[PDB]
């Protein structure tokens, strides 16, 4: 009860201060972020 | 693993001329998605290591 409590207690501190273990979902966001934005700036181009 | 490459889009496309890069600006983000895209996967070339 000493180690199996302390142990999820770096967890729980470990994802409040660094956000970089979530970043795997964050890039999920941005691959359809970043092909959206840039389907959306084909009508600017003057295609010849 | 693959053997990672890179495309240029000046060089392949254009014979380094001045009426080729012209016309290359109108064109936009054609060349821009594939080069981002062989980058991608040199990234995840070294991921699989």
């Amino acid at each position: 009860a000493n180690q199996f409590n302390s142990a999820i207690g770096k967890i729980q501190d470990s994802l409040s201060s660094t956000a970089s273990a979530l970043g795997k979902l964050q890039d999920v966001v941005n691959h359809n972020a970043q092909a959206l934005n840039t389907l959306v700036k084909q009508l600017s181009s003057k295609f010849g | 693993s693959m053997t990672k490459t890179s495309v240029d889009c000046t060089m392949y496309i254009c014979g380094d001329s001045t009426e080729c890069s012209n016309l290359l600006l109108q064109y936009g983000s054609f060349c821009t998605q594939l080069k981002r895209a062989l980058t991608g996967i040199a990234v995840e070339q070294d991921k699989n290591t």
